[PDB]
């Protein structure tokens, strides 16, 4: 009856870290 | 630039926005331990403060705000379930909300002294630059642990100012907080023994009260200086590191063995208690004292509390859960409701039977049950082909004697194998699992888990202090060399 | 959802290895 | 009271008590 | 069993399969002797 | 320290006579390493050799008996022992040595010799590293195989039962507790384990890949065929072509290193993060804390009589592993299980 | 001599052999 | 020195030492842990 | 302990594999590499013993106080064989199938007379000998070699019963049931 | 036993025939 | 009183003391 | 220096381990054929693995009378 | 109890509108 609980877990620990490097990663691109 | 894993080495030559850093720390950590401790009011049900315990609720941060005094909140009740009082201000949600009052002062505190970083208190003042006398910060610091240390075991524990501390009966029965007596002597070195912290708290005051005092009169020596680079923050902090990573270990084994600081009401019972007969040894001696005096076994087994019968139980066992068995010990097999007694079995010629228990190891074991003397009788069998021991042809009997099934005989294979089964793993009790829909599968106690964050972080700062070190005893070659 | 979030993770693991392999940046200094 | 029969009482249960591991060497 | 005639020399048979390992350590002693040039 | 007259005492002289070259250094971790680590190997030896375990385990662990090198093992004592430190003086041996054996009492010497010899060599690496005025990496590696010898040898029997559930210092015995975790413990199914195991593969892959590449692209630099002699530590040029490396490697696998810093510190990093990650599955499974069971599988297993997968599998092998082996491996448990109830199957 | 390296080999030697001439031994021992 | 070749004291070093593991070898099969 | 010289060139005293035994009126000859286990499972027995490496392979002598007078009185070997049917296990299992196939319907294991035997020895005693093949749906191991001997010259019958699977029955094993069977007497 | 003795003598003469050929060679010239 | 464990605990200690006298006369000679 | 080149070549150091060596070996020979390694390392004799009172594998199953327990359980 | 969708669906609904307008409002003061 689908486990929100795990489902908002990996969805977390998915979307934090990727847009946490993606915002280093465009100042880093974009102040060389 | 700088790499991601170094952001936080520009604070190294700021005492300013170090301590910044440490007051926001302090706040989120702060902040965390009120919304927990909310949290788990919320999720708490005090109706049963017997079959439905604390521990078994999951209850992580309770226990430890239990532990030094509080036991009622704004709800109108109290864990032991003694007729509520008036907490004052030091309820366990008025607690919760002075530690998210203090998260935000120290966060405000934090904002402040990051805008306001340039302090000419941490300028020398013969050479102008940024430094830290840092031995006698550390005597000042020593200087307040002293009586820290001296104002909780002579004040708090001892209870002639604070409540006391939270003592209780060898097997778990009945308990409070109230003041307790310190043992000075040999007993009061026993782990157990509730005497020895007050007393062991007031001794540390005194002795660290006179080492600040001696930091504060004592400069370091220079041979020492160097040898361990004490100008050096990164040196007292790979030291820091060391003590709150042995202090880890040490309250991760106090609490995986049991101590005085560790209450089996408040944490659960303990998978050495439960392997070397702690709660079964009172149950059957109290049993057997019972029927020594003329009386008929069937009013024995009445005579024990639930709280004992409870206490035997291996899905109580701390070392049992699994690491992705998340949730509440009572989320994995059902709230207990009822005790049904001790099933005793019974040859069909006549004569005892008692069923071999469930080891710590073991996921599964096989049902057996064997003799006073020390030989299998019967079994629940695997073949059922070439069986011998079978329940169904050497006809098992159990009886029952406890609180619901009291007279209760059944001579049912089917329901004798079931019962077998089930008290295999202890004393059987009445679980309802449609409450909170549970697993099946049993869970770890709170001790379990406070024991095995502890052991992990302990090998992390283990790590952590040994690379600290290797970076300020290397702090040249960290540093560079420049071909030298 | 059960398979569904393994095959979300799936893919996004392919197509990192993908953009990497390609979309890399260029090996400067020797 | 007697403490031989709970000894035999508990140890077909689990055979790792405190009290039959104590003084052993008199069984 | 080996021949009436040769039985008693099924001592002297009896090591011979050694022998090839018995060759390549041989040639490691050669190397060891001109001392590995 | 800092030109100040520094007068001259008793530790500078020490100090002065411990750091010298000699064909082996003692420096100040020679206070500690070199007796515990000699301690160590040699109560490992003599116990393979001599010292029986037939008080303890009820079986042959040592080459007096009948056991070879890969059967005799330094056994662990008996588990009513619990978590003694079994000293030779205490209240188990009473100071007689001749019963202070049979007893497990050895074992206890060898792991804290061991654990302390390990802790002197640490400090080896680290004051070495001090003298030729370097960097301790290798300290920072080192790290992690003591974080797996105290996560094994200590933290594991100190959260289970006793030191019987330990890891005897033999060849067999670790084969024996290899299956214990593999059928008690299921320790193939925890992820940390999967990390350990994904750390040593990568690790070793690291190892050929490098000296692979290393030893094919490493110039000609002379005019002989052998390729050794052509190596010489007075010229400061690189001795492979580390862009022709990294052109092979982008064209054969997609990726390929540029900096031979990351490159290295790669080899660093991977085993030993590998062998943290197994050393905290095995401080998780230290508490009976186990990755065992998967739920939803389990659920489905029970309520769908032809639904079965590997895992499924799995799990009645680990029963195999408890119910015909717990009964030989525990004496101390009086495991007298009848053959009839032993999960047994077709034949076999 | 009695240097840091004859006192390291001997103390690797001296019993390794003691083991061996021992061990030597217990190949010909039969039940 | 010298009086004595190196190689030939490595080549005796290493009969005695492949001897000795012939005889362990040899002693897996008789006596103890024979198995018979 | 005593200091003694260890065996070296001394010989070796015990390789036929068998080492004696003298019990309650009665001896044999147990098998060197087994060893007792306090296993009782008809509760009559006195002496229990099972190899090292799987215990489906087991001896066990019965004491069972009957009385009337002699075996020849008992009657008939394959009678012996009716009156101990209890002996050869039981199938508690009391399901319907006919899907095993080799055995009766809704049966699962089946026995089958392989020899019988009146065979005497040198006092003039008489002795039962007895080879079931005990084969369940299973095929456990092959099936079980039930090797029988039994007799009575007190009051109590003596009934050694040698069980042991086919799986190790040709792989060198029949030898050693077979020795256990003609070694095993009463006195 | 004679059969014990014999092959004994004879793993030693085809042991020892070996490096008596070496030792032949480095105590008679060379040419190896 | 003064129990067979803690009096072999101080001659423990004694012994300790004595391996480290003795260590440190050997790392003091030669 | 003595890089080792010089000490195996040398007949001075093995007139020092012509007998030293061998020595060692026959004692350790003479050590275990004796019978002093199981009197020293308590490993019962293959004949003395049983008792006569047991014949089972033997358990400690106890701490503080540990010793008179492998003392009673032990060979006499 | 506890409304786990309705505390997933506040908290988010805080932090994510809110790391957005911080981060541009940090990124613009980075570079005025
Ligand atoms: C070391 C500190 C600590 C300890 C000992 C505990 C212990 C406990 N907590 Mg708790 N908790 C903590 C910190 C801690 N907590 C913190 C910091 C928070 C705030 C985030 C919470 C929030 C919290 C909630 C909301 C709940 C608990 C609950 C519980 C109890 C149930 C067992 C459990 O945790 O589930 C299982 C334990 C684990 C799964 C351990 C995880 C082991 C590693 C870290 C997993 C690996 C993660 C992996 C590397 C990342 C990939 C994830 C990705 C794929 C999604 C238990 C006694 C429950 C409770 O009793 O309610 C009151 C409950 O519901 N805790
Ligand atoms: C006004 C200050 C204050 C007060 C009165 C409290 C009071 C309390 N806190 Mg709290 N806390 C505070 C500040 C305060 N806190 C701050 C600023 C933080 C942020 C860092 C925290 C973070 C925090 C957390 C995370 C938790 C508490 C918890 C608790 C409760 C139980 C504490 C306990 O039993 O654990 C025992 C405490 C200890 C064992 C500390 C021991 C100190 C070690 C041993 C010192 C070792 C080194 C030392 C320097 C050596 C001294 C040398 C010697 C010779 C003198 C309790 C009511 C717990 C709770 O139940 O939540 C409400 C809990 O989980 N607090
Ligand atoms: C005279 C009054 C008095 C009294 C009655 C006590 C009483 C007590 N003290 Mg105490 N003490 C006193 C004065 C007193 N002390 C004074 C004046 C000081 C100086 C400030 C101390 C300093 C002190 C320390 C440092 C400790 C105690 C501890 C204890 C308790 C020991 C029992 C226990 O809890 O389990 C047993 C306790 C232990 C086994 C801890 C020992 C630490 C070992 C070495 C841990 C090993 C970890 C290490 C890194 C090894 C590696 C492990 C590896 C497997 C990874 C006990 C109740 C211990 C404690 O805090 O209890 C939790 C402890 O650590 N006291
Ligand atoms: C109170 C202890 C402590 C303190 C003050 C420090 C402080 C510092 N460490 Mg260190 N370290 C510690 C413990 C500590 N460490 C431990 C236990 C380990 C072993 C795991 C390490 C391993 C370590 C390494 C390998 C490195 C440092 C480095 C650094 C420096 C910069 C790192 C940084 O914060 O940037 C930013 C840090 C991050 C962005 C962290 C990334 C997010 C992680 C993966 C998860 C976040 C954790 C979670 C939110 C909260 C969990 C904590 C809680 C459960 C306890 C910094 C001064 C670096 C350095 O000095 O460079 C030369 C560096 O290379 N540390
Ligand atoms: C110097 C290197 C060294 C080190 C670091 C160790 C370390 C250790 N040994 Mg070991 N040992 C050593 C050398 C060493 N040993 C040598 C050379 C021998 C051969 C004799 C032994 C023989 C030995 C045995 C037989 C055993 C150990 C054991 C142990 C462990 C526990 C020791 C213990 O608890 O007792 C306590 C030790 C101490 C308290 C150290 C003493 C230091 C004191 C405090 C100095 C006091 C001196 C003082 C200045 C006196 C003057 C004061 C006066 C004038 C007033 C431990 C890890 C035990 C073990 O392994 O457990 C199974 C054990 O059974 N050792
Ligand atoms: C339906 C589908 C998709 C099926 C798949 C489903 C399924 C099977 C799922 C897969 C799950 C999965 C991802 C498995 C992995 C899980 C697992 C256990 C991971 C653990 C993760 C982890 C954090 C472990 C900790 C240890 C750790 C950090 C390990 C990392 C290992 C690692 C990356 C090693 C390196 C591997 C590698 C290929 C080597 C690089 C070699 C290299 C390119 C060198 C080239 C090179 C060499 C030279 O010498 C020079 C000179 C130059 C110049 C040069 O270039
Ligand atoms: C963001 C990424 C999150 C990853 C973590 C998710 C945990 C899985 C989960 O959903 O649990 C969910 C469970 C809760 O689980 C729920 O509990 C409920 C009662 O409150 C009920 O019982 C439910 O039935 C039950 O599902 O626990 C948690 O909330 C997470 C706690 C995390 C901390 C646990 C202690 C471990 C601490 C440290 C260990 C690490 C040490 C260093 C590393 C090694
Ligand atoms: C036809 C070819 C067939 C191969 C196609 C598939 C191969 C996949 C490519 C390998 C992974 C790329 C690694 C990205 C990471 C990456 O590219 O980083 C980029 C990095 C380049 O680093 P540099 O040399 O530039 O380092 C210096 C820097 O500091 C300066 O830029 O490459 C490497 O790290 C080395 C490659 C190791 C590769 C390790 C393998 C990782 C395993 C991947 C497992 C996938 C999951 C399993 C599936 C579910
Ligand atoms: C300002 C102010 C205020 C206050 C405010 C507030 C309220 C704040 C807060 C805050 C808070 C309330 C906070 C909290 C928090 C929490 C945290 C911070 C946490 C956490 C966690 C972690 C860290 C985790 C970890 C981990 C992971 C990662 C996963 C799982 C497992 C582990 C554990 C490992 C007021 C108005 C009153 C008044 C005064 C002023
Ligand atoms: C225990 C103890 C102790 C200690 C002792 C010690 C520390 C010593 C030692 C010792 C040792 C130390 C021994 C040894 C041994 C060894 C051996 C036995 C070896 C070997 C063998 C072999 C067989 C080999 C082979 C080979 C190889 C494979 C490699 C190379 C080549 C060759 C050929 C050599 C004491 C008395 C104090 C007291 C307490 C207890
Ligand atoms: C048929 C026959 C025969 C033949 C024979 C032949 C065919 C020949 C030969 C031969 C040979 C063929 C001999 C030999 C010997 C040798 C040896 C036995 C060896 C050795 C080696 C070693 C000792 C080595 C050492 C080393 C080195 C120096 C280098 C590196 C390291 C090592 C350690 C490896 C005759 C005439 C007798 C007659 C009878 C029969
Ligand atoms: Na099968």
């Amino acid at each position: 009856e689908v486990n929100i609980l795990g489902l908002t877990a990996t969805a977390l620990f998915i979307i934090i870290p990727t847009s946490f490097l993606l915002i280093l990663y465009v100042k880093t691109a974009a102040s060389e | 630039g700088l790499p991601w894993y170094r952001v936080h080495t520009v604070v190294i030559n700021d005492p300013g926005r170090l301590i910044s850093v440490h007051l926001m720390h302090t706040a989120l950590v702060a902040g965390w331990a009120g919304a927990m401790t909310l949290f788990e009011i919320a999720v708490f049900d005090p109706s049963d403060p017997v079959l439905n315990p604390m521990w078994r609720q999951g209850m992580f941060v309770l226990p430890f705000l239990t532990r030094l005094g509080v036991t009622q909140s704004w709800g109108g009740w109290t864990i032991s379930g003694e007729t509520s009082s008036n907490p004052g201000i030091w309820s366990y949600e008025g607690a919760a909300a002075s530690h998210i009052v203090l998260s935000g002062l120290l966060f405000l505190a934090s904002v402040w002294h990051w805008v306001y970083w340039d302090l000419e208190l941490f300028r020398d003042p013969r050479t102008g630059k940024t430094a830290l006398d840092l031995p006698k910060i550390f005597g000042i610091h020593l200087f307040l642990a002293g009586l820290l240390c001296f104002g909780f075991g002579a004040f708090h524990v001892t209870g002639v100012f604070g409540p006391g501390i939270w003592v209780s009966d060898p097997y778990g029965l009945t308990g409070s907080v109230q003041p307790v007596a310190p043992s000075w002597g040999a007993e009061g070195f026993d782990p157990y023994n509730p005497g020895g912290v007050p007393a062991h708290h007031i001794a540390a005051g005194i002795l660290g009260v006179l080492a600040g005092l001696f930091h504060l009169c004592v400069r370091p020596s220079i041979r020492l200086y160097f040898g361990l680079s004490m100008g050096s923050i990164e040196s007292v902090l790979s030291s820091s590191i060391a003590a709150v990573f042995w202090a880890a270990f040490v309250v991760a084994g106090t609490m995986w063995y049991g101590s005085a600081a560790t209450p089996i009401e408040l944490f659960g019972p303990t998978r050495y208690q439960w392997d070397q007969g702690f709660f079964q040894q009172e149950i059957q001696k109290r049993v057997a004292q019972s029927t020594s005096e003329g009386l008929s076994v069937s009013e024995a087994w009445a005579k024990i509390p639930e709280k004992l019968a409870f206490y035997d139980y291996i899905g109580n066992n701390p070392a049992k859960g699994g690491l992705f068995r998340t949730g509440a010990m009572n989320s994995g097999d059902g709230i207990a409701v009822g005790w049904l007694g001790h099933a005793s079995f019974k040859d069909q010629e006549g004569r005892e039977l008692f069923v071999r228990r469930m080891p710590t190891f073991f996921e599964t074991f096989p049902v057996v049950l064997i003799d006073k003397d020390g030989v299998v009788r019967a079994d629940v069998p695997f073949r059922k082909a070439e069986s011998k021991y079978s329940i169904e042809q050497v006809g098992v009997s159990v009886t029952f004697y406890g609180g619901e099934l009291n007279g209760l005989t059944f001579t049912d294979p089917s329901t004798v194998k079931k019962y077998a089964r089930k008290a295999q793993l202890g004393e059987i009790f009445e679980f309802d699992r449609s409450t909170l829909q549970s697993d099946g599968v049993f869970r770890s106690s709170p001790r379990g888990w406070f024991t095995f964050g502890h052991l992990s972080f302990a090998l992390l700062f283990f790590f952590g202090h040994i690379w600290h070190g290797s970076r300020t005893i290397f702090r040249d070659v960290f540093a560079g060399i420049d071909e030298d | 959802m059960e398979a569904l979030v393994y095959t979300f993770l799936l893919i996004g693991t392919l197509g990192i290895i993908f953009f990497s392999i390609f979309f890399r940046e260029p090996p400067r200094i020797a | 009271q007697r403490v031989r029969t709970v000894l035999d009482m508990d140890d077909p249960a689990k055979e790792e008590t405190v009290k039959e591991l104590r003084k052993d060497i008199n069984n | 069993k080996l021949p009436e005639a040769y039985a008693p020399f099924s001592p002297i048979v009896d090591v011979l399969p050694i022998i090839p390992v018995l060759f390549i350590l041989l040639a490691f002693v050669w190397q060891a002797s001109v001392s590995f040039r | 320290i800092g030109t100040y007259q520094e007068k001259r005492t008793w530790f500078d002289d020490a100090d002065d006579w411990l750091r010298q070259d000699r064909f082996v250094f003692v420096g100040w971790s020679g206070l500690l390493l070199l007796p515990c680590a000699y301690f160590a190997v040699g109560g490992w030896l003599t116990g393979c050799t001599f010292v029986t375990s037939w008080y303890t385990h009820g079986l042959a662990s040592s080459y007096i008996e009948g056991c070879n090198f890969l059967t005799a093992a330094v056994s662990t004592p008996a588990n009513s022992l619990g978590h003694s430190l079994l000293f030779v003086w205490g209240p188990e041996a009473q100071g007689d040595l001749t019963r202070w054996f049979q007893l497990g009492g050895l074992w206890a010497f060898v792991a804290l010799h061991g654990a302390f010899g390990l802790i002197g060599f640490m400090l080896r690496q680290f004051e070495i590293a001090r003298s030729v005025n370097l960097r301790p990496y290798n300290a920072i590696a080192f790290s992690a195989p003591i974080a797996v010898f105290v996560s094994v040898f200590l933290i594991y029997p100190l959260g289970q039962s006793g030191w019987f559930f330990a890891p005897s210092f033999g060849v067999a015995s670790i084969f024996r507790f290899i299956l214990f975790f593999q059928g008690f413990h299921n320790w193939t199914l925890n992820p940390f384990h999967m990390m350990g195991v994904a750390g040593v593969l990568g690790a070793a892959l690291l190892c050929a890949i490098h000296g692979a590449t290393v030893e094919n692209t490493l110039f000609e630099d002379g005019d002989g065929a052998n390729t050794f002699r052509a190596f010489n530590p007075t010229q400061a040029e690189e001795t492979y072509s580390m862009v022709t490396a990294n052109r092979f490697w982008s064209q054969i696998f997609g990726v390929a290193f540029s900096n031979k810093r990351w490159l290295h510190f790669f080899m660093l990093f991977v085993p030993v993060t590998g062998l943290w990650m197994s050393a905290l599955g095995v401080v998780g499974l230290a508490l009976n804390l186990r990755a065992y069971d998967f739920v939803s599988q389990e659920i489905r297993a029970a309520e769908d009589p032809e639904f079965e997968t590997f895992y499924t599998k799995n799990i009645l092998l680990n029963e195999g592993i408890r119910a015909w082996m717990a009964a030989q491996d525990q004496p101390h448990e009086k495991l007298t299980l009848p053959e009839e109830v032993l999960p047994r199957g077709n034949a076999l | 001599i009695f240097t840091v390296r004859w006192l390291a080999i001997h103390a690797i030697a001296v019993p390794t052999i003691f083991f061996l001439g021992a061990i030597t031994a217990m190949q010909f021992i039969q039940r | 020195i010298g009086r004595i070749p190196l190689w030939l004291v490595g080549t005796v070093v290493g009969l005695l030492a492949i001897g000795l593991l012939a005889i362990f070898f040899y002693g897996s099969y008789v006596g103890l842990g024979s198995s018979l | 302990a005593y200091g003694e010289g260890a065996n070296v060139f001394g010989r070796v005293t015990n390789k036929s594999g068998f080492v004696p035994y003298a019990g309650d009126s009665f001896a044999l000859l147990l098998p060197s590499k087994w060893n007792p286990s306090d296993e009782k499972e008809v509760d009559s027995i006195v002496l229990r013993y099972a190899d090292n490496f799987d215990a489906v392979n087991n001896v066990y002598v019965i004491a069972q106080d009957t009385d009337k007078s002699s075996i020849q009185d008992y009657g008939s070997p394959e009678e012996f064989i009716s009156q101990f049917g209890y002996l050869l296990g039981r199938q508690a299992w009391a399901g319907q199938t006919v899907s095993e196939g080799g055995f009766d319907a809704n049966k699962v294991s089946s026995a089958a007379l392989l020899g019988v035997a009146t065979e005497k020895d040198k006092k003039g005693k008489t002795y039962y000998k007895f080879e079931i093949l005990s084969r369940t749906a299973d095929g456990n191991e092959g099936g079980r070699h039930q090797l029988v001997k039994a007799t009575v010259s007190n009051g109590k019958l003596y009934l050694l019963k040698v069980q042991a699977g086919d799986k190790r029955w040709f792989k060198g094993t029949d030898k050693e049931c077979l020795g256990v069977l003609d070694s095993f007497t009463v006195v | 036993s004679l059969t014990l003795i014999l092959q004994l003598v004879a793993l030693f003469a085809v042991v020892a025939a070996g490096p008596l050929v070496v030792v032949l060679l480095s105590v008679r010239g060379g040419n190896l | 009183s003064v129990t067979p464990s803690l009096k072999n605990f101080l001659l423990s200690l004694v012994a300790g003391a004595v391996v480290l006298a003795a260590i440190a006369g050997a790392v003091t000679a030669v | 220096e003595r890089p080792f080149s010089d000490i195996l070549t040398s007949i001075r150091y093995w007139v020092i381990h012509s007998i030293t060596v061998p020595s060692l070996f026959i004692a350790g020979w003479l050590f275990v054929s004796t019978g002093l390694a199981y009197d020293v390392f308590g490993s019962p004799r293959p004949n003395e693995y049983f008792t006569e009172d047991r014949q089972d594998a033997p358990l400690i199953t106890d701490r503080f009378n540990a010793l008179e327990q492998v003392k009673k359980l032990s060979a006499q």
